[PDB]
């Protein structure tokens, strides 16, 4: 179970929203703006989400 | 061998067994002496050829090896072996 | 045949980038989508104008189906 | 073991749905492949072209590959006495030769000079190849009509019908669900070509090549299959003599003609028929089909997954199940989302109904992508299975 | 058959009926007996040939359908049938 | 059934008219046309070429086709005693070859070696053929010339005349009219070629090629019918024997030869004579002919129309007519306008006539184009017919 | 015949006059009969043939024209004419 | 008739001479030319290549062409029991064939199935070609040195020598003049080829070709003439019988042969060698060659031209001529002007003399071009004879 | 009859008077003086000219 | 032959229209209106005077025939 | 002889001497000074050479 | 062989000028017509004397044969 354990938490709580990635990118391009750099954010607002930390 | 005819000719039906010996029989003409010399006679069979031994009167046989010397007979025998 | 190969060729490329970005639901939520995008194509200024007025088709059309 | 399983298990499937009602529905069949046919309040059917092949072709040329030789009887003249001849000269079974020789003193002539002589000998086919032509008509395509219902066997064949470019729309009738109504057409398979038949063995030829080829023949439309066409082709004429002459046939054609036919598309075949691979395209309604079982009681039990749920290479999954409490009755399916709110996915098995106490009763379903509830029965232990569509 | 000459030398005229048998006519020299081996010889009509049996002492013969013995001979006859 | 209708059922036919007077007109004449010519108070004549062909033609070469052979004799020596010989070998009707056979004691000769024999047969042609040669003079054409009058018969028969492109000019008698002078030139028909004839069927063909022909022979100016030349064309002589030797017939060659000459223009003929189709320009003069009946009475009484009024080819019409209060009388004929003030239009038959009471007297005239009236009669009952012409 | 050997076993040089009739010659082992049946059995010369008659007993012959019953024995004939 | 003449009637004929005295002069020898060489003080020569033979060349290949069988003998065994033998299948003049062939009970054996059998023929050869290699050198030509004087005949030969490319330099005698030294090349014809032999007439084929000939061969050093190799080139065995089987042999190759070689330089020779129409290249020293005739008197006496004086095709004349009052002499010849003031022209034969009396004497002089006075004998009767050369 | 009836009536009346169209030209060349326009009226007043209107 | 060939070719078309034209009578119609002509040609100025001056004789002609 | 007649002595009167042809180009190359121009003197005088006119 | 083939070539050509131009007579008349060439090959000036030094030895070597 360990190894997909953080995983499948976000699998779920995404398919329950779709919200908090929908404006993600918004948080996302808004931030750092360029590119690679922008993504990292769209992908740690994401992972941050699903998460109380 | 058996004695029968094709066309009013007389016809030698040749077995094994008479190969290397005088083919006699009778006819109005007095008595006839065939010569058979093939060397492919064989067996009485399917596998038959029929052909036809001209008449010699003094005259040395030539690229033949059946004939007889009063009258044209006709003759057939197997290959078989 | 050419258009054909190809037919299927810029078609699932171009088509999984669709069944992705977008693909996040139907009725009610394509339509919105869909249809705040045709507008880009009326007004903006720039070209991409070119890209959005028609990627609203894109998605009209799928909630076309019917 | 259970009825749709066949096109479950094929990785060539097609879905498709009839975008109106009592409207017309077109479908593709191929072989290895099947098709999969869905309508609102109407049974999930399976279709699947199996077989293809002429029934009776036009035979166009009978071919002698080996023969012997029997009765071989020669004539000749002196020279000055004209052509020889013999009766069975007019025989038809017989191959003759009518050629000259040196005569002379020696052998019963007057004169020496060419004379002429004639050889016959009985032909008898022993082994003979014939080449047929098959019309694209008078073919016949065998498709299966199955329902897609889930029963089990490991009794319920799905429908067989047979068609022909030529015959006029089917009304197949599916035990249970009423009729369905089809008609195909053989939609491009190319018949200027020839079917070569070496004992049980077939090839497609070229025609041109297979009536250029140089052995004895007889008309398509023939029985006697003694009076053969150019007979030379497998006979041999000796140097003559002057009162005899041999004739030797050739040996066996059947090895000279198979390593002469490799790399032309052989053809399968069985009973005599010959067997390719069809290509149809078909159209059919189903305004004269309806569920099966329609008007039963909503199965109020329970169910024991039999097994392992699996999935299919189709985006679907086949959960086997078993009653329980009940009448034999249908199943309360449905797949919603984790809080139970919505409707998503979709059966393809459709209403799913029981038959018999402890009978494994399959279901093909489609969950949506992403996570799902695969709610199976009723309020004593509605099957809360949670399911993830990746 | 009509015996008959050609420039000084007999000519015999044979018919159909005499096929196969010895043609003996006298002569000053003796009897002479020429031989006719020819098998086309058929009925006496428009279609004659003609030609000369030669003389053959102690010789076999060849090359030749007619021969007398005793004094070159003309033979004619004709091959119709 | 009538004087002059000939030529009017003919698609191509021309109008001829002199611009002076006793001078002479050209007229041009052709197989199928006639030729209408009409001058001031002479009568209108016909004419046209009816037949073209030559009259015993120089005979070139005959050839023979079918032969057979008779008395063939044979003759050969020993090797050393020179080449035999036979005395038919100078008579004309036989054909004879020179060889060398083998020879030796088997034969009667002393030595062995090579011999020369020699073969001779009677040649007898039973079926021939021969080309002949056209000379463009000696050719005869055959002329009708025929009174348009439009008398009737169902007797009076035009005149016909043969002439030559060496016969003088011709003075040619009509009966009633007086002559008509007139002379012809072939003015372009060509004759390097031959006329070749296979038994009442003959050919054109091109000459070198009949000169080259692989077949017995005779020089034209032959009747014996027996010295053939290059007789052995149609022989074969067989290999020879010691003492004799065969010799054969071709058979005959008549089929060869049809099959052969399939595509050389075909010529027609009978009575022996070859016909073509000719091409004449001639010349006449009509200062010897005059209109018959001038000098009677102008019919004073009644015609009934036969029957409907004919359109011909030509722009013209024929109206039978038939008296009536009179001697066989002229007729009034004309063709006014619609208000009877001038005249319009005029006859190809001139001074019409009739001859007997109920003798349906055909009248071929040409209306104006436009509106007129044919006003035929006098007045009890002038006839007034309107007629339009498109 | 001329009876003579082929590495210790019989072998018979069979002349023309011998075509068409059985084969005796004592052996120790009793007497043994050959039957010859070629019928290309000619006039002994230059081109010879030379081959085995096999003992055969109580077995029909196939594909052979000689063989005897009682010991194997090698023969040999012209072919000549 | 005179010594000299075959040259002068040649059309191909140099005239070579030494622009330096002792010196070597170079000259080219061809079939069917000559050369002739002057030098002051020496006589005049003639020189012809007239034979250009190989001498018993190396033999590459004997083949047979025609052969013979006797003694034909068949051993087999039954299944099981290995590979049959026959000790003449180690006799090198036989030929065999290892076969299978069914046997079974009919012919001895105890279980049906193949066997093994053997068949061998002694193999004879009746005619047969042979194909030699000749060598550039071992070459021999042949060359004729013949004095130019003009003596007659109608016992006066040229000096014949022989000599191959590897012969040292030539001292020829000539009777009465010394002797001529000379030294030759065969200066440019080749020998990758092959001179094959068929009964007394050859021709020049290529290697490779000779070599690949499927016909029965013995390697060149051969006598036996027994041992052939592959003679089942020649042989054909039929299919076998049980305890018999037949071979044949091919018929005589030498008209396969025959019609083979046409289109291959033919190659003429006698006794046995090869002749070639060779090139040579030759220098010749004539310091050892004198006048014949040196210190005789100058004839005082007569002369009568013996017949026309003669034109050669080379600008020169010859002119017959007998004495009259004298020893055997010299001869005063001399060709001037017409004013008998210098000397022009000169002569080709060379200090001329007379052997008989009434002996033709012919001599060859080369006239000046125009006119010329030809000045034969002493003062009785000085022969002035005018010339005019065109 | 209807067919011929109107055309029959001018192919008549030009047939008596060949006049009215010989000096119709001079009417026509007078009149418009442009090519087809210029031979419309020569076909108006020969047709007009069989008329009574 | 070619001037034989386009002799009834130049002739037939050049003629037709003569016959279409022209030709409304003969004898003191046709001299007349073919003298007028005529007079044309020694008249005028410009080169029409080429074809008149000729027309009068092709009318001449026919009026010559007699 | 009326063929060879007129050439004959010329052919000869030159073998005898060889002199007036070697010096007539002198008087060639210094008459007429052109080509052929100077060419029909070198035959004109080796012509009129051996004659007495 | 090229160099063999125009060996005769250039050869007869220039050969049988010389055999009309020069080719008057030998010993003292070649050796003379020949020596005073050889003169002008030294002298002169233009560059003719390229050819007519050449000639010399064209002449003295007929005269050096011996
Ligand atoms: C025509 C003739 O020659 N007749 C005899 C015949 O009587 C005899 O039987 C036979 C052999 O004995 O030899 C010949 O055939
Ligand atoms: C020359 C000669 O041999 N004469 C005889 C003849 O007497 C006899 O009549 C005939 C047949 O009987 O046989 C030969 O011809
Ligand atoms: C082994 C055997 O069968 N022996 C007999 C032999 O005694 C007899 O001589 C022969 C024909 O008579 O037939 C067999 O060969
Ligand atoms: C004339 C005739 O045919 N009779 C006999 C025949 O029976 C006998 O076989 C033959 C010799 O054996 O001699 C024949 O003359
Ligand atoms: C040996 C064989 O099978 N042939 C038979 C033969 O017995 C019969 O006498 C004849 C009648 O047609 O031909 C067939
Ligand atoms: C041509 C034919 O069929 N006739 C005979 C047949 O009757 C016979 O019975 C057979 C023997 O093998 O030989 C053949
Ligand atoms: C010499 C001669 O010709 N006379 C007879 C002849 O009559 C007779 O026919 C023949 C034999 O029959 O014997 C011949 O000797
Ligand atoms: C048979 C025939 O028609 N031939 C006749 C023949 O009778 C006659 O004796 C002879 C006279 O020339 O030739 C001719
Ligand atoms: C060469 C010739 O015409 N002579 C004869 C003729 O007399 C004869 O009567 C005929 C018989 O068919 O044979 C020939
Ligand atoms: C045993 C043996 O070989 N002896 C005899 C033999 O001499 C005789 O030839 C044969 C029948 O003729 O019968 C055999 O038994
Ligand atoms: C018939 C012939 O020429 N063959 C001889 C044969 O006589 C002899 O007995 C034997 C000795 O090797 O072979 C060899
Ligand atoms: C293989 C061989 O040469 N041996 C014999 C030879 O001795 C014999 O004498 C000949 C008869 O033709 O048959 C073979
Ligand atoms: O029925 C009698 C007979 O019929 C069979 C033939 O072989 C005849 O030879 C025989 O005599
Ligand atoms: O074998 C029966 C029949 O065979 C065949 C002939 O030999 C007949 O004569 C005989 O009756
Ligand atoms: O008039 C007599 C006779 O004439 C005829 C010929 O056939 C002669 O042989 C015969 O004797
Ligand atoms: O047939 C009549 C005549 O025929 C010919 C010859 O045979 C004559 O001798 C005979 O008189
Ligand atoms: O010397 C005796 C003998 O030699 C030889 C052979 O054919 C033997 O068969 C024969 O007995
Ligand atoms: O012919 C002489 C010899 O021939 C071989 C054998 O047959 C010998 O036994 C015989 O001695």
């Amino acid at each position: 179970r360990e190894y997909t354990k953080h995983l499948i938490r976000v699998e779920n709580w995404i398919f329950r929203n779709p919200g908090f990635a929908l404006a993600a990118a918004a948080i996302a391009w808004l931030l750092g703006s360029s590119t690679s750099q922008k993504v990292i954010y769209l992908v740690m607002i994401l992972l941050i989400a699903p998460a109380y930390s | 061998f058996h004695l029968t005819t094709r066309n009013g000719e007389p016809h030698m039906i040749v077995s094994r067994q008479e190969k290397g010996k005088s083919l006699l029989f009778k006819t109005e003409d007095g008595v006839n002496m065939c010569t058979l010399m093939a060397m492919d006679l064989g067996e009485l069979c399917e596998d038959t050829i029929t052909y036809k031994c001209p008449l010699l009167r003094q005259n040395e046989p030539e690229d033949i090896d059946c004939w007889c010397n009063s009258t044209s007979t006709w003759v057939t025998y197997g290959t078989c072996t | 045949g050419a258009l054909n190969s190809l037919g299927k060729g810029i078609h699932q490329i171009f088509g999984a980038a669709f069944k992705s970005l977008f693909g996040g639901m139907s009725w009610f939520s394509q339509i919105l989508i869909g249809t705040l995008l045709m507008w880009l194509g009326l007004n903006t200024k720039n070209g991409s104008i070119s890209l959005m007025c028609l990627a609203l088709g894109g998605v009209l059309i799928f909630l076309s189906t019917a | 073991y259970f009825q749709g399983m066949r096109c479950i298990g094929m990785s060539n499937r097609d879905f498709v749905e009839g975008v109106s009602g009592g409207s017309w529905v077109d479908i593709v069949l191929e072989h290895g492949s099947c098709v999969t046919t869905m309508a609102k309040n109407k049974p999930t059917l399976d279709f699947e072209l199996i077989k293809t092949e002429a029934k009776q072709p036009a035979t166009l040329r009978k071919y002698c590959i080996e023969a012997k030789l029997t009765n071989t009887t020669t004539e000749s003249r002196c020279p000055t006495q004209g052509e020889p001849s013999l009766n069975e000269e007019q025989d038809k079974r017989f191959v003759c030769k009518h050629s000259m020789v040196d005569r002379g003193w020696g052998n019963g002539c007057g004169l020496f000079g060419k004379g002429g002589i004639v050889t016959c000998a009985m032909f008898r086919c022993k082994k003979n190849m014939e080449g047929k032509v098959v019309q694209p008509e008078n073919l016949e395509y065998t498709i299966v009509i199955t329902p897609h219902s889930g029963e089990e066997h490991a009794g319920k064949h799905g429908k067989e019908i047979k068609i022909t470019p030529q015959s006029s729309i089917t009304e197949a009738e599916l035990t249970g669900y009423g009729t369905v109504t089809m008609e195909c057409s053989p939609r491009t398979l190319d018949f200027e070509m020839v079917l070569l038949q070496m004992e049980n063995k077939a090839w497609l030829v070229h025609r041109q090549w297979f009536l250029d080829l140089p052995l004895p023949w007889l008309p398509g439309a023939d029985t006697q299959g003694s009076n053969w066409i150019q007979k030379e082709t497998l006979v041999t004429f000796k140097n003559p003599h002057a009162k005899k002459q041999d004739v030797v046939v050739l040996g066996s054609q059947e090895g000279a003609m198979h390593t002469a036919l490799t790399g032309a598309t052989e053809i399968q075949m069985s009973s005599g028929n010959l067997l390719f691979t069809g290509h149809l395209k078909c159209r059919l309604r189903m305004d004269k089909l309806q569920l099966k079982g329609m008007s039963y009681s909503m199965c109020t039990g329970k169910f024991k997954v039999v097994k392992e749920i699996a999935e299919t290479q189709h985006g679907t999954i086949v959960i086997r199940v078993q009653y329980g409490d009940g009448s034999p009755c249908k199943i309360p399916f449905e797949i919603m989302d984790l809080e139970k709110r919505h409707v998503l996915g979709r059966l393809i098995t459709v209403n799913p109904i029981v038959t018999e106490k402890d009978s494994p009763v399959n279901i093909e379903a489609e969950p949506p992508f992403g996570d799902s509830y695969i709610i199976i029965g009723v309020e004593p232990g509605q099957l809360k299975l949670n399911w993830f569509k990746k």
